[PDB]
């Protein structure tokens, strides 16, 4: 079991618990009319970052095992960027990686204007 | 020859071998024997062992009756691909090999009751569970067990073809082991049950005994050798620190470094072995000489009658615990 | 009989089209899956996988197979199983799988009169099973098993663990010579790819390691030198420089001993408890053959303080070894 | 209706030849191509290679299997993979290759009303990937796998990767203790052999070493081993069985870790950072064993002169041997 | 004309019955053999088995497959032979084997035109050859290749070797670097199993261990430091940091060689001439330092009885390492 | 499409695969190439080596002519299975592979006028026997031969597709050599004759070179060092025993080590190399020495005036034969 803890421009995800059977975390928006939507993607060890086109080049994640934490720093704001954040932990064999269907372990709910 | 040619196309004409013969009015009795070629090299590190077999089912198929010149036919062993077989697995096997140089090692043979012979040449890679507590004086059992897959005891039965300790025969000159001896066979037969129904199993269990001439002059003799270097340093007299020191710390690291070998070709069992409480024991006797000088030299410049009196001891009481030790040792396990 | 079940049987297959599933265009086909784990033979943190073989037993209906005439369950030969749709199940995480074929293929293919059709299948399968070894040898693994279709998604067929819970059964037999199998769990759901949504069972166990080995192995020799440096404390020192070459000796040996040590596991990047332990053990030895030295050179000109420190060394050494050993063994237990 | 498609589906196989390809004497066919990364097994230096497991997907038109009356893509069983036409792919650096076939073989076969096919594989390859290990254990590879058409030349036959830079996923998915995933690049040309040329497309991986194992297990116990060393100066001049010792069981140690740690690599002719790193630590520790063979050289004529030279030695040898270190691992950092 | 060569050999394929044998209820149809072997790889006492390449060919006659009016031997596509009867050949002995199948497989037929079929195989097999190692490495093995009919009895075929003694060609221009081949043998026999009597044909090769190197490797090594470690009877007795360091050097390389040699071998239970040289040459040089020790336990007392002692080792050790070599050569040759 | 169905339907009609073009008319001619693209590891102690080739092959059938508005058919490989092809084989391979993924690795291409063209891609591992005098100062010439399995020099003859130099064609980074340069290929033909018959052979000789820097400062540099340290031992004064058997105690040491060490690449030849001459001359060297050393220590006591002669001897004598030896060795091994 996986204790995804929200903080927070930059949002923090602190996770604990069994780290190592979900070795990915994931952030994901959730607009007012519109479902989830993929933002990026962290590998805990491997530490190799993806990223969702509509923000390329804005958002940077970045993470540190110390206190196993991950930090979505985001730049270059835009009025087509007020949603709910979310954070979320997937497993080692859970699929695809821009689904939230495949994502186990969901954070609290984050707002940003 | 076109008679014969004739009576294998009436005999095919129509025949279903998706179907058991005597579906549906009596069970299939299947004949079964084992010739073993070569029992093959035991495997301690993986515990499995590998057998070459002829490997002979008999069984009636009132579907191939025939009448002609010949009582048998001895077909070539397509014909087996043809008709109807029995789908005999071995329950332990790991990876076989069905042998096909230079074709496939395969017999069929016909005889006009209907009864058929089918032989097939088989390498089996199989399970053999070890229990290692008496290593390396241990004993084990290998069992081989064989049955039907796919079908229940309702349908397939197998039974020995003769007497059941005269249906697993080894080849007198048959043996390709090293470190292990072939005492015998038991033959057995009996009912398995799983979530798919019950089925006849058929077991033969061969009885290993590991020879210890190896284990012998690889870790006994040098134990041996380095307890006794350990308790030369007795005769030495108390003046002589540095010799009787070096003597101490280089059997004690002599006896570490044979403890750690021991496992080294062994697999890593969770309990001790016999030659772990050897090698235990002598350690114990190494460390305990080693103390026994600290001891003496402790004692050397206040009470010297003190030292001299407990090194004449050890003189005698070290050697003679050692050789009671062996014998109780040796006494117990070679006597199991 | 046998004419009239053969009849049935070249009926049942007459224009049968193995490319369609069955209700081909309708409703999902669900299939029912059943285990009996025969053994796990091999577990590798070397190679990071684990070897298992198994009776994998699959359950569906199929209406064009329904007979009427014949009461009986049809065990077919399994060339059959040629003849006839078969779900295109996988495992994701395995490296090597193959079906036995001695002395024929291990395969089995059983009919129902409503059209069920079950079959079986013996595979033994390497899987891979990443492992967490920041705890080694006192660490507790967890190694899963994925069963998933390859080409029809959710809208064409389903999975379900037939029975629940009981649908895997032999666990409870298999014996490990470095594991205990504490638990299994079985769990099924939906995984999403680029082309689409399939099912999902899993099957994971959890294992905890045995330490007996490793305590015969690698901490008892460790400990032992350690004692073994403790007894040139109560040994007089003398000119002969005995004691130092002997310390050095004994250093040099545990070096060849954690060597092989590391020889004999993978080529992991962090560090483990046993390495923190020998690590610790050399700290200790080190400090011991300093604590030599520093005597030999000053005893010449100073016996009496020599022999205070040697005599403070022999009290300070074992109890500061065994408050070494209490934190690590507090810390990891 | 099943038979529906069941007669639409022999009627598209109806006078099908598998021997042609699609526009057959037109233009190219053009072939997209996606891969899905599931692990990479291993990379090995001594046989130069690394183990590769992935999803390979292929994408074309084939106008001879265009259907209607079905608003549906029509998922079949992987046989009917081999009465279709596909392309002749293959991997040029790879050296052995096998489809997965349990239960069975992982493939998949997906038709689209206007004609396109999608074929889906599940691939695992060891490929070979040449290797400079001249800053070994401090170097970086690259590793390629190279997908090109055997039989059909650029006017036959067209690659491209289906997406652009995100034709390639699961990248995050590796994961290898020895290594690290720094980069993944695609790339797209064309090869030209004497039979004509061809369409080539390339997936390049960069891996970065870490450092940490070899540090722990093959670094520290030649450091340790070279600061026992210099416990020799420390000792009186008299005590010329304990130094002679010390220099001995020194240099047979350092002999050991030499032969042991270079007998665990391939036999390249060219020197490695860390051979030069084991050459310079045996060089200090011999040059500490010839310091005292000139210091019992001389002290019987100028005692006083030999006791100064110990006493420089002291603090000479750890002082070069950290300018030493320094040196190197500013070089190789 | 190619018309009328295939016209025949359509007509001789058309009432052909692959399931009978030539002369089906009759004489015995006889079967000559030739074997061309073109090497002989590894030979591993590990194991205990040997690898054979050879081509081998099968005579017999089918007048089933007579034609006339075309006065040449047909060659044919090798895949003729999957529609002829062939010998069902066997080795009782073969643990691997397999027919190379580069560029196509390696098969031959050959018709001629009274029925007579030549049938050949390029085969590599490995053979097991257990292997008496107790004079090792002063062995002398002999490896047997054993050739059977496995579903026909002597009253349906029957073996023997074509060309008599000069059946086997290439035995003379094999190059082995351990072994060399001493001669070669063929035997023809009948065997009699539980089913019936059945032709045995048995090629068997003499193979000589070659001991040079084993001379360049383990033996001079071993004389050499046991010569060195008398050098120090010659060193007197006061210098003590000389004679141990010659001690002390020959232990721990004698025990260096010993563990390099010891786990190049399977576990026999038995003692080899080499473990008994090995463990002798310890033994000496052990009993050297030992004899050492014991002169610099009593040379303050006893100068004199130390010299003598040291004399009386320099005299024993040169004759009773001697004496033993004179023994253990006489006894291993 | 449907042109080109019925052109290959019309080629494939009454076509017998079993039967050689012009079989009892005329001899087939086979044009043969290859391309290197790697030359993959030599393995010393297997006495192999592995290469990776797209093998071509190009002859006239003319029951394959055709016409029709494309010029040259390139087909799917299927078409080969049904086909004529020649059973061509490699002589000294061990074990080969014919890529089989995705696809089997093989393209057919026929022309208007019945010219066939068929590639494939072979992994190849071949027999290298090596003649280890002169290691690792070396050179071989690894043989690639291959030729008809069943069809006799009157039957099948092969040809090189253009002059043999230019037929074999090594890519440029298709080196996998480790240890080995590959210096160039010679090219040939030939007549085999077996027990079958007289057979076309081609064959391809790589020339390889092993390269020495490796064994250079891996065994001659610390050789040389080793020899010269313990020839400065003859320059210290008598009265430094504990120096002397420091330097001849550790020039013993570390001769035996790179003694030891030095023969773990080769595989077990029953003859000595060059380097084995080298290591045995300079233990001959440092053990004199030692002995030197002795002799000089027991008669420092009773006769110094004799030791010091022998030291001022040997101080002259050791450096003038290691010389000697040095300029021998390497003028012979190095103009080989
Ligand atoms: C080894 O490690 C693996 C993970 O790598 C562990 O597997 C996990 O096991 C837990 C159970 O212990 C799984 O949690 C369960 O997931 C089920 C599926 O959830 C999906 O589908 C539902 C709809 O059916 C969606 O709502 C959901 O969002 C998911 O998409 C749930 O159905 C289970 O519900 C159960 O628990 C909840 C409370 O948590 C109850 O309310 C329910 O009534 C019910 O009891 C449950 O949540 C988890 O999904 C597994 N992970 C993976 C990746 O498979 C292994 O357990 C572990 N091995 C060992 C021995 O510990
Ligand atoms: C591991 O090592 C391999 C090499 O062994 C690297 O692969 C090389 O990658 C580079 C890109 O980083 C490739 O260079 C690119 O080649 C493209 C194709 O060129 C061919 O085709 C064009 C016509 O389409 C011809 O004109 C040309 O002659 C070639 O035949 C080009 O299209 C690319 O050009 C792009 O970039 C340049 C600037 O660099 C721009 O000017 C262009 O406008 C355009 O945007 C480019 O040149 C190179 O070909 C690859 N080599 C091989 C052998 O494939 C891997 O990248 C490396 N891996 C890692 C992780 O570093
Ligand atoms: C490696 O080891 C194997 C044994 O494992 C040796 O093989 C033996 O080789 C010898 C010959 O060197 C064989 O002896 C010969 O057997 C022939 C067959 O005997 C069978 O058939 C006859 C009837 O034809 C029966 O009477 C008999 O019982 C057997 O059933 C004999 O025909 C040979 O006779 C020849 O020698 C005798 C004298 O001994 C003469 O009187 C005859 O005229 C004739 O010249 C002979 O007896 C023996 O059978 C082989 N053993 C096995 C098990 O096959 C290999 O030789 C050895 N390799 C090397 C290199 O030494
Ligand atoms: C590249 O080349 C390799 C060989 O080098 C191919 O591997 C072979 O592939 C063929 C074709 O699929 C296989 O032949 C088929 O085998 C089926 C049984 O396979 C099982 O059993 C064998 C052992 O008997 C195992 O080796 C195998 O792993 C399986 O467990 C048969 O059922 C098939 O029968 C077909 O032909 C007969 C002909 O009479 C018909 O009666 C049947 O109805 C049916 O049509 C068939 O014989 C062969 O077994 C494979 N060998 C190996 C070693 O794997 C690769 O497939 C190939 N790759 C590509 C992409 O072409």
């Amino acid at each position: 079991q996986v204790q995804l803890v929200e903080s927070g421009l930059r949002l923090s995800c602190a996770a604990s618990g069994h780290t190592f059977n979900y070795p990915i975390m994931g952030w994901f928006r959730q607009a007012p009319g519109k479902e989830r939507e993929f933002v990026g993607a962290i590998s805990w060890s491997g530490g190799s970052t993806s990223y969702a086109d509509s923000v390329k080049d804005r958002f940077t994640i970045s993470r540190d095992n110390a206190k196993n934490t991950v930090y979505l720093e985001m730049n270059n704001l835009k009025p087509e960027d007020t949603a709910v954040y979310y954070c979320a932990a997937k497993g080692r064999y859970s699929g695809g990686l821009y689904y939230p269907t495949n994502y186990d372990y969901w954070g609290q709910g984050t707002q940003v204007t | 020859t076109t008679v014969f040619t004739r009576i294998l196309d009436r005999l095919l004409d129509g025949y279903d071998n998706r179907l058991r013969p005597g579906l549906g009015e009596r069970v299939t009795e299947v004949k079964t024997d084992i010739f073993v070629t070569s029992f093959g090299p035991v495997s301690d590190h993986d515990m499995e062992y590998t057998i070459d077999v002829f490997f002979r089912q008999s069984w009636k198929d009132e579907r191939l009756k025939f009448k002609g010149p010949m009582t048998v036919l001895r077909l070539n062993n397509l014909m087996a691909s043809k008709i109807w077989t029995p789908d005999t697995f071995f329950h332990n096997g790991k990876k076989s090999v069905a042998h096909n140089m230079t074709m496939p090692n395969k017999l069929l043979r016909i005889t006009e009751d209907g009864t058929l012979l089918y032989t097939m040449r088989l390498t089996v890679r199989a399970e053999c569970p070890m229990h290692l507590e008496d290593f390396p004086m241990d004993a084990h059992a290998c069992p081989l067990k064989f049955g039907s897959y796919a079908y229940t005891r309702a349908e397939v039965v197998y039974e020995w073809t003769r007497e059941p300790a005269r249906s697993v025969v080894v080849a007198e000159d048959g043996s390709r082991l090293n470190q292990y001896d072939l005492l015998g066979q038991t033959v057995d037969s009996g009912i398995v049950q799983s979530s798919t129904g019950e089925y006849v199993v058929m077991t033969t269990h061969f009885h290993l005994k590991r020879k210890i001439g190896y284990f012998v002059i690889q870790t006994y003799l040098p134990c041996i050798m380095t307890v006794i270097l350990s308790q030369v340093s007795f005769w030495l007299n108390r003046e002589s620190v540095p010799a009787r020191t070096v003597f101490g710390v280089t059997t004690v690291l002599t006896m570490t470094t044979l403890s750690i070998s021991a496992r080294n070709s062994l697999p890593k069992v969770a309990y001790a072995t016999a030659m772990d409480w050897f090698i235990a024991v002598c350690y114990a006797f190494v460390f305990s000489a080693l103390i026994e000088f600290a001891t003496v030299n402790y004692f050397t410049k206040s009470q010297p009658a003190r030292a001299a009196k407990i090194d004449r001891l050890s003189r005698i009481a070290f050697p003679l615990l050692f050789g009671i030790f062996n014998l109780v040792y040796w006494a117990t396990y070679l006597n199991r | 009989n046998m004419s009239f079940v053969k009849e049935t049987v070249d009926k049942l297959l007459k224009g049968y089209d193995i490319r369609l599933r069955p209700d081909f265009g309708g409703p999902p086909v669900c299939v029912g899956m059943n285990i009996d784990i025969a053994s796990i033979d091999m577990v590798s943190e070397v190679n990071m996988d684990y070897t298992l073989t198994m009776y994998f037993q699959q359950y569906w209906r199929d209406k064009r197979l329904a007979y009427s005439g014949i009461p009986l369950n049809l065990t077919l030969d399994n060339r059959v199983a040629d003849q006839l749709w078969v779900p295109d199940t996988y495992f994701l995480n395995d490296k090597k799988s193959f079906v036995h074929g001695v002395t024929v293929k291990n395969r089995m293919i059983r009919l129902h009169p409503d059209g069920t059709v079950l079959y079986g299948l013996r595979i033994t399968t390497t899987a891979a099973c990443m492992m967490d070894l920041r705890r080694y040898p006192l660490d507790e693994q967890n190694c899963t098993l994925e069963i998933e279709s390859y080409g029809y998604t959710t809208d064409d067929i389903e999975f379900y663990w037939r029975g629940g819970d009981k649908a895997v059964t032999g666990v409870e037999r298999i014996e490990l010579p470095q594991f205990s199998i504490v638990e299994h769990r079985l769990v099924s759901r939906n995984v999403v790819f680029a082309t689409g949504a399939y099912p999902r069972l899993s099957l994971s166990f959890r294992l905890k390691r045995n330490i007996g080995y490793f305590i015969l192995q690698t901490y008892m020799p460790s400990i032992l030198i350690t004692i073994l440096s403790w007894v040139s404390f109560w040994i007089n020192y003398d000119a002969s420089a005995a004691r130092v070459a002997l310390g050095i000796t004994t250093v040099l040996t545990m070096t060849t001993i954690n060597t092989h040590l590391r020889e004999t596991l993978p080529k992991i990047p962090y560090v483990k408890a046993i390495d923190m332990y020998l690590m610790g053990c050399f700290v200790f030895v080190f400090l011991a053959l300093l604590e030599y030295a520093f005597v030999n050179y000053i005893f010449f000109s100073q016996p009496a303080r020599a022999a205070a420190i040697d005599r403070w060394s022999r009290i300070v050494f074992p109890f500061t070894f065994s408050l070494f050993n209490l934190v690590y063994w507090l810390y990891y237990v």
